[PDB]
């Protein structure tokens, strides 16, 4: 069986502009367990991403946590990329402070 | 701490 | 309370490119507590949480050989199962291992799990009075009759009472400033212009731990369920989760709305309004 991951962007701690944070992009819910996650800064891959290590749920599906330190202000934008070969193309879910 | 023993499929 | 202890094993075969990738994950409750990853340089176990990092040369040296030498069986087991199922040897599979223990507050022994699956599909598992095994399909059936007759439950049986139960109690003991403490949530509420006749109160939980929390919206002392949204439960990246609910309301209503929050870490429930 193939099973499409879940994606939530978000930070660790409540954003505030100038104030040092975390970039959270965790994926879930997917099989296999080959997957592409990108965190983006104004549409470029950000370079050090650093993950938790691969587990798994309880109907086998495998969840990651993807994230980087980041700084972030009133312009600039984050989004998570995110291929697997249940999607026909990346996914790309756009951060939001709000959420 | 892991299981320790040797069983195969 | 009652408390686990989980371990999760995952091969993936990636023929032309080496050797399958042997991954292992620790948990005890929701809290993570050791890792290997046979790609990595190191080739050791390795600390995930700072409560085992006092266990000596003995514990890491034990622990890396045995989940050393569960990559090296898995190699097997997956050109067992590619026989089984009559695959190609050019395709890439994934064989999951999950196993545990669970103790009460007590720290007594309730119950044991150990299951197994691939790709994706279950194949064969322990039954919970962890004397027989139920199996998937015939493939699994074979490996049933196998370990029936070699009597692997009984070496199951055997670990699950008695060593995986003893550990989770040390590891209790050892991490229990942190293992046994609850951080409760960290609450607080937003508001969205949604358009001139709409508006989202959105009601957050942060920084809790465990993972298990209960978010709700009341109107006027009413359970709503219409017009709301509830995400999953993520990690913060700390250790600790986060949660958050929320609900279109027509502008002005606000004030009927209260979010309604449960967990293990509060006293009484926690009520928010706008």
């Amino acid at each position: 069986i193939q099973r499409t991951p879940k994606i939530q962007v978000y930070s660790r701690h409540p954003a505030e502009n100038g104030k040092s944070n975390f970039l959270n992009c965790y994926v879930s819910g997917f099989h296999p367990s080959d997957i592409e996650v990108d965190l983006l800064k104004n549409g470029e891959r950000i370079e050090k991403v650093e993950h938790s290590d691969l587990s798994f749920s309880k109907d086998w599906s495998f969840y990651l946590l993807y994230y980087t330190e980041f700084t972030p202000t009133e312009k600039d934008e984050y989004a998570c990329r995110v291929n697997h070969v249940t999607l026909s193309q990346p996914k790309i879910v756009k951060w939001d402070r709000d959420m | 701490s892991v299981y320790d023993f040797f069983v195969w499929l | 309370g009652s408390h686990s202890m989980r371990y999760f094993y995952t091969s993936m075969s990636r023929p032309g490119r080496g050797e399958p990738r042997f991954i292992a994950v620790g948990y005890v409750d929701d809290t993570q507590f050791v890792r290997f990853d046979s790609d990595a340089a190191s080739q050791r176990m390795e600390p995930r949480a700072p409560w085992i990092e006092q266990e000596g040369p003995e514990y890491w040296d034990r622990n890396t050989r045995n989940v050393k030498a569960q990559s090296q069986t898995d190699r097997v087991d997956l050109g067992t199962l590619r026989g089984y199922y009559n695959q190609s040897e050019a395709g890439s599979h994934t064989i999951q291992r999950m196993y545990g223990c669970d103790v009460g507050p007590d720290g007594r022994f309730l119950r044991g799990y150990h299951q197994y699956a691939y790709d994706g599909k279950d194949y064969i598992a322990l039954k919970e009075d962890l004397r027989s095994w139920t199996a998937a399909d015939m493939a699994a059936q074979t490996t049933k009759h196998k370990w029936e007759a070699a009597h692997v439950a009984e070496q199951w049986r055997a670990y699950l009472e008695g060593t995986c139960v003893e550990w989770l109690r040390r590891y209790l003991e050892n991490g229990k400033e942190t293992l046994q403490r609850t951080d409760a949530p960290k609450t607080h509420m937003t508001h969205h212009a949604v358009s001139d006749h709409e508006a989202t109160l959105r009601c957050w939980a942060l920084s809790f731990y465990p993972a298990e929390i209960t978010l709700t919206w009341q109107r006027d002392g009413e359970d709503q369920t219409q017009d709301t949204e509830l995400v999953e439960t993520r990690p913060a990246g700390d250790g600790t989760f986060q949660k958050w609910v929320a609900v279109v309301v027509p502008s002005g209503q606000e004030q009927r709305y209260t979010c309604h929050v449960q967990h293990e870490g509060l006293p009484k429930p926690l009520t928010l309004k706008w």
